[PDB]
DNA sequence: AGCTATGACCATGATTACGAATTGC
DNA sequence: AATTAAGCAATTCGTAATCATGGTCATAGCT
């Protein structure tokens, strides 16, 4: 196992690296480092510069000399090249070639602390004492569970975990046992000694990682401020390994954000890490809801002030702690997040919390390639932010079409990269922009013929490869071969399940497996010689090397879907707003482009004029109507509604599939790009169920569509599945129960027809009003209440649901329940005629539950009508009206006046 | 042609259910609204001669009174429409026939299934009570024998059960019962005595409020039920 | 019951006090303020069986007006209260007492310092001046031996130096100086003649308005001073 | 000094086109338009001892008329106006002269190229027939001898090619002829009979209504083409 | 005493802007 | 000391201001 990096760290002109050996075993050093840039140099040299032009090293004995050498040539405005943060710098140097790192030599630490008081407790204000800290270690994979006895907020005896293994109605916790097996125990009756203990634990054992469920937002802030307001500075600077923990007070318009960094630990948090690579936002962002969303597992659910629950159950209080430090263990085992961004980082060579910036991570791989092939990077550039043109997005006709097929380009960002070998130094000048609606009809001339063209009126370098495409280039082919290796491992875990069920053998010595490979069928029945524990441990071998490669493939797509991003900013390194402007005008270009080709064979085909068949889109992702196209053929010829559905498959992959290749064939062709990649693939098919009087899809507005898909791509359905996005289903602020009858209205109307839209309508309104006030409010987000808080009523063009939350906060202040803040969704009500709270809608954190002593009030007074058509009835009409649907029946004289 | 006071009254209320109109030529006039639930009917004491369509009445009413009830009214030589005045002349743009909502043909109103009488000032008390209490919704049927009226409000009470305001109608004499629901927004007739002759088969009747200027024609609610 | 048009009037100058109502049975009807700056209190001919408290005054009002003067009310067998007439009936609905500021007891309030009397067309000019000028309030005083009302904004004149509407009550009988400022938003009371009642001790005044129907208690502002 | 009714009708209906006002002393009232398209004058039978700008002229006239018209207007005490009556003193401050947009001196009217008359009827016909047709450009001219005007929606109709209204004013007997464009706004009288003068001199052109009471100048549309 | 016409008032609706919130490529 | 860090297009509701539109009680008028 070869030596690979843990943390990074500067101290002076000195670079501190902890790091791991070859047997297994954590331990840092410092290293004097050699800094080595490069300069412009008249004479030939083997290190070139971007352009080819010559570039000369310089060496410095410390950063700080070479940052003063920086500060001198930029004070004299003269161009010095090299990497600047030497910490990368040595990083690659130390290492260089690929890493290899296993899981068990780096130490996360999952913690958290409960801490009781008659108010919220502030770390700002740090007021209150911590009685309760848990502390998660991966390596030892033990908690410590410290405990404080006696304290001015209340006394209590010591926990057990016999009593908080038992069931509720016994008086216990039902905390899972396997998890107490693993737990240990360090009651104390004195603050002092659990805070010298703590400490002295996180110094003996140092976490490599640390994360946790809003750590930063209040587990690390409040603890330093405590530590720091209890025995000076010395406290918290023993915490960091070097003695470096610094503040970095991020003070918002609305409040403060104090943010402690702990130099030679990777300090990173784990709720940003859910709201960056999960892409899923639910109702809540609670630990409890998103682990009852990811674990299904649910607390012990409790009723009253959480400081109260101290006072009267200890033991219970203590439980929920473990239990919520397991479940963000376990959310983290089964979505494998901390593993991903270690891939990462060590893929790219830079410190860990280098994953939070695609900026840092992408110039990071960039000078590792350049410093491959012996390049020179260029330093960075001020610049100024300008908005340049998006995505073009079509109008929809919010006409209900029957028939939809989708097509869609695969990664069009970089395939526009590497198709039109664009860079920062393959610039060569701009052509005669032409009009753009002469470009979308292809009159408009060539540009050029000599350079590739862009439509935002550029030339770029012919022949000559861009860098950026040798990258993107790269690493489509570590993902193709990462997901071929995926397969072969799948196969050979299917195979060897189907010879295990066939039949074992009975050899007890475990062979050698080679990783990444598939098993040959000589392999396969050589195998199954074996004894099932063999075969179990070969099994468990393949899974952990599936996930693995899961882990790798993923990597590549978050760095290939994230250098669009990376490269429009002012901060990046090769950033270029020319490039960026090129690459979004010519997607619509180009989408446009095939969206008038589309439009003219469908028109050849069906025989009309001037119908628009392309029903709507946006960038790499058009969805046409073909309903015309059965009205053709004919709805009678299918016995069943799967003949449809496979003819319209066969239509889709061998009729005009090769013509949207050919013409995208002739759009390369009509440019100068380097080479024709926008590879077109249907994407699903939409139909009504054959003979049902249902509409099969529909569409509100832009990026607005509800569409019955009977098979996505080519994974067949057996019963059509609905792929509704942008409406108020998707949408967190719907209520629970409104969301799922709103999905089933919208499921009646795609599929049956009015009828059973009116008669579910029908039945909701009989049930609306005898349902849970839990799970009928709208949602939303609190975010500066200040803003709007004025005296206990609502402020100058107040926000309703921050209207909710102030008439809330005047309802309990005083009584002591946890209180809401930015961030944390609320949910909202309206109350009727005369509340006596005073307005018309109140707001509680979401996912809670309101204290007894105003539920009865509360239920007195929900105004059920309001909601029910603010939030139900009001978008269910917006989507039928806009599918030719009513959902009351109301008639007319037609039986007369007809 | 010379449009007296009542006529444009009566213009006026069919303005109401119908801000366009098109007409034809004689003294009968037929005007539906958009949505289909109302229809209007009625024999004016003037006779149009020459058929046209109207696109917004409510100015051309406006207009109207604004000038003498003399000044003649005709089509305009370019095909719009010009009004003579003893001084003045006004024109007016013809609106063509697909761009206004309009009646078919007259409405062939079956044999009646019940049939009663509301005077005026009955009428007039719904109408305008059913704004200050919000019932958007009313009911007619057969209480104790004799037929009757009662407001329900529809945006709190869709069971159609809370009783908030009653009125007596008249007797009925009659083994049938109904309980047809009406939407107090197709209640549009102007004030006055009407009889009220409801008929009803299947799922959908109607209601046709007659009276001695005009006859107005109500769509039932789904809600609306009967027996025979 | 059966309240008269006057009775009608005062609840609907009530309204415009205080959004909802108690009704205590008799002949005697009062209502306060809700931050408690005003109250009115009067005695009607007509006579009141029952209590029921009501938060919608002026709708309630409203409808009554609407129906027949021979109507009846009475309390529903839901407790709502329910009116008819000879062919309708109504159920307006009745309130938690709990929502409606019950004042519990009226203010007898023998003595008081100043005593005159103002006519119903200069209290009329004076509220419609008041509008006019935006003079948010007044000032009752005594200038040359005379009692006289005079009005300022505070919004633009904060200190309230500068007079920017004077109206003269008539001569002072008594010698007492005093200057009773008050806000022009109490004044709701009906345009009629009344008698004006001052009284003040220390920080504590009041300001009251006698009529033939009703009467009318308001609070003077922090401000008003007083010597007698 | 007083105003009789019918003065503060005139100013009221000066109010319609300029926000302030000089009251000059003496029995004569003049007015421009703010952007000066159009001019009045009146001449009072009230005698005026001086002069002050109004600026507020409508809340001015509403103020006067809720007292009676035996009220005395003063200079006050500290710059502004002094309203006084029998019982009752407002205090309304006089406006800059400065800012107050209002002409230097009377303008006499020259020699008219074209003479005729206009009734009240008249007047408030093609006022109301401008409201409800939303007209913006009337075209005075002659046709067949006739002094007439008719109404063209300049923005509908850029080349006023469409007749939408027509009057006839009168008997022309002359080969002058005459098209003159006035935009509405500057039609500001008051309703009443008038005598219509106009003079143009090339590309400038005015036109003038006299009345018993006041008198209205109105520029004109420079496009509007003339031969005399 | 009652229909007729006018009139500001007050309600209300329609518009339009703006900000806050949230997806989806 | 590191510069501090995906992009844009799109949709919907509430508020607010603001005007316009329209009943309506209020007011002047003739039968």
């Amino acid at each position: 196992m070869k030596e690979f990096y843990i943390s990074i760290e500067t101290v002076g002109n000195n670079i501190v690296e902890r790091y791991i050996d070859e047997n297994g075993k954590e331990r840092t050093r410092e290293v004097e480092y050699l800094p080595t840039m490069f300069r412009h140099c008249k004479e030939e040299s083997k290190y070139k510069d971007i352009y080819g032009k010559n570039c000369a090293p310089q060496k410095f004995p410390s950063m700080k000399d070479a940052r003063d050498w920086m500060k001198r040539m930029e004070r004299i405005g003269l161009e010095a090249l090299g990497m600047n943060d030497f910490k990368l710098a040595y990083i690659s140097d130390t290492y260089g070639s690929e890493i290899v790192y296993d899981r068990k030599f780096v130490r996360v630490a999952n913690c958290d602390i409960e801490v009781t008081g008659d108010k919220f407790p502030d770390p700002m204000k740090a007021e209150y004492e911590i009685d309760a800290i848990t502390h998660y270690d991966s390596i030892d994979d033990r908690f410590y569970v410290f405990d404080l006895l006696n304290s001015m907020y209340g006394s209590v005896s010591k926990w057990d975990a016999k009593l908080a293994a038992k069931l509720d109605c016994e008086g216990g916790d039902e905390v899972p046992q396997e998890i107490l097996d693993r737990v240990i125990y360090m009651p104390f009756d004195n603050e002092r000694d659990m805070l010298m203990e703590y400490i002295n634990l996180w110094e003996q054992k140092r976490p490599a990682i640390f994360t946790g469920w809003n750590i930063e937002g209040f587990a690390v802030p409040y603890i330093m401020n405590r530590v720091k307001m209890i025995l000076g500075e010395r406290s918290m600077k023993r915490f960091s390994p070097i003695g470096r923990v610094k503040s970095k007070l991020i003070q918002n318009m609305y409040g403060s954000k104090e943010i402690y960094s702990i130099d030679g630990v990777s300090i990173l948090d784990y709720l940003d890490l859910y709201k960056k690579f999960a892409f899923t936002n639910l109702p809540s962002f609670s630990l409890e809801s998103v682990a009852q969303h990811e674990t299904k597992k649910g607390k012990l659910p409790y009723d009253g002030p959480i400081n109260k629950l101290r006072e009267t159950n200890h033991q219970r209080y203590i439980s929920y702690n473990i239990i919520d430090v397991e479940s963000v263990q376990a959310i983290d085992k089964i979505r494998g997040f901390i593993d991903l961004v270690l891939s990462m980082s060590y893929y790219a060579k830079m410190p860990f919390s280098g994953v939070m910036s695609p900026i840092k991570t992408w110039d990071a791989i960039i000078f590792n390639s350049l410093k491959g092939e012996h390049k020179v990077i260029p330093q960075q550039g001020s610049h100024v932010k300008q908005s340049f043109p998006g995505a073009f997005v079509f109008e929809p006709k919010p006409i209900a079409r029957r028939y939809i097929m989708s097509f869609d380009l695969t990664s069009l960002y970089p395939s526009i990269i590497r198709q039109v070998n664009i860079s920062p130094e393959t610039i060569r000048g701009e052509f005669e922009v032409h009009p753009i609606h002469e470009y979308i009809a292809g009159t408009a001339p060539k540009p050029s013929d000599e350079y590739s063209c862009s439509p935002n009126g550029w030339m770029y370098d012919k022949h000559q490869e861009g860098i950026i495409p040798k990258e993107i280039a790269k690493v489509f082919f570590q993902r193709k071969d990462w997901k071929k290796k995926m397969f072969a491992e799948e196969m050979n875990a299917e195979a060897i399940k189907k010879i295990i069920m066939k039949g074992a053998g009975s050899c007890s010595t475990k062979p050698e497996v080679e990783r990444y490979v598939k098993f040959s069928d000589d392999f396969l029945n050589e195998l199954s010689n074996y004894t099932e524990s063999v075969l179990n441990s070969l099994i468990e071998e393949c899974e952990k090397a599936a996930t693995l490669a899961n882990t790798n493939q993923l990597n590549r797509k978050i760095l290939i879907n994230s250098l669009y991003g990376a490269l429009g900013n002012i901060h990046f390194r090769y950033y270029d707003l020319r490039n960026a402007t090129a690459i979004t005008i010519f997607g619509q270009v180009g989408i446009q482009w095939i969206a008038r080709k589309i439009n003219e064979y469908l028109n050849k085909v069906c025989g009309t004029n001037d119908e628009d068949f392309i029903a709507a889109g946006d960038t790499d992702s058009v969805y046409v109507c073909v309903d015309k196209v059965i009205e053709k053929v004919g709805l009678d010829r299918f016995k069943e509604q799967n003949d449809l559905v496979e003819f319209m498959n066969q239509f889709g992959k061998k009729k005009m599939e090769p013509m949207i290749d050919v013409a995208y064939r002739e759009l390369c062709d009509y440019m100068n790009n380097r080479e024709h990649l926008m590879h077109m693939d249907r994407e699903a098919i939409s139909c009504p169920p054959l003979g049902s009087k249902g509409v099969g899809g529909f569409w509100k507005a832009k990026k607005r569509y509800a569409l019955n898909v009977y098979d996505m791509e080519d994974k067949r359905f057996a019963e059509p599945h609905l792929k509704i996005m942008g409406m108020e289903t998707q949408q967190s602020s719907t209520p629970k129960a409104v969301q799922e009858a709103l999905e089933e209205s919208i499921r009646r109307i795609l599929q049956e027809g009015e009828e059973s839209v009116q008669e579910y309508y029908k039945n909701f309104e009989k049930e609306y009003r005898q349902l849970d006030y839990k799970v009928i409010a709208e949602v939303k987000t609190a975010n500066d209440i200040a803003k709007y808080d004025d005296k206990g009523w609502p402020g100058f063009k107040c926000p309703f649901h921050i209207r909710g939350v102030l008439t809330y906060r005047r309802a309990v202040s005083g009584l002591g329940v946890a209180p809401i803040l930015d961030g944390n969704k609320v949910m909202v009500l309206p109350l009727r005629e005369g509340n006596p709270f005073g307005d018309k809608c109140i707001a509680w954190p979401s996912g809670t539950e309101l204290p007894k002593e105003i539920r009865s009030d509360v239920l007195s007074w929900i105004d059920h009508s309001t909601l029910f058509q603010k939030s139900f009835v009001k978008p269910l009409a917006g989507m039928c009206e806009s599918a030719g649907m009513d959902y009351e029946e109301k008639a007319s004289l037609d039986f007369l006046f007809g | 042609m010379k449009l007296s006071k009542d006529t444009t009254a009566l213009l006026k209320n069919f303005a109401t259910i119908n801000s366009g109109i098109m007409l034809k030529s004689g003294q009968f006039i037929m005007t539906r609204a958009v949505n289909g639930t109302t229809y209007a009917e009625a024999n004016i004491s003037d006779v149009i001669d020459f058929d046209v369509a109207i696109y917004d009445l409510n100015g051309f009413l406006g207009i109207l009174s604004l000038v003498n009830d003399d000044a003649e009214i005709s089509q305009s030589e370019d095909g719009n429409i010009k009004i003579a005045d003893a001084r003045s002349t006004i024109f007016w743009p013809a609106a063509d026939p697909s761009t206004v909502v309009a009646p078919n043909k007259p409405i062939p109103f079956p044999v009646a299934s019940a049939v009663t009488e509301i005077k005026a000032e009955d009428l007039q008390q719904l109408l305008r009570v059913s704004r200050g209490l919000q019932i958007d919704t009313i009911a007619i049927t057969v209480k104790e024998g004799k037929i009757v009226i009662n407001g329900f409000n529809k945006v709190e009470d869709s069971a159609l059960t809370r009783v908030k305001y009653s009125l007596t109608l008249g007797d009925y004499d009659g083994e049938n019962t109904f309980n047809f629901i009406i939407n107090m927004a197709n209640m549009k007739m102007q004030p006055g005595n009407y009889k009220l002759l409801l008929w009803a088969k299947g799922k959908q009747g109607a209601a046709k409020f007659e009276g001695e200027h005009a006859n107005y024609v109500v769509a039932l609610e789904a809600d609306s039920t009967h027996d025979f």
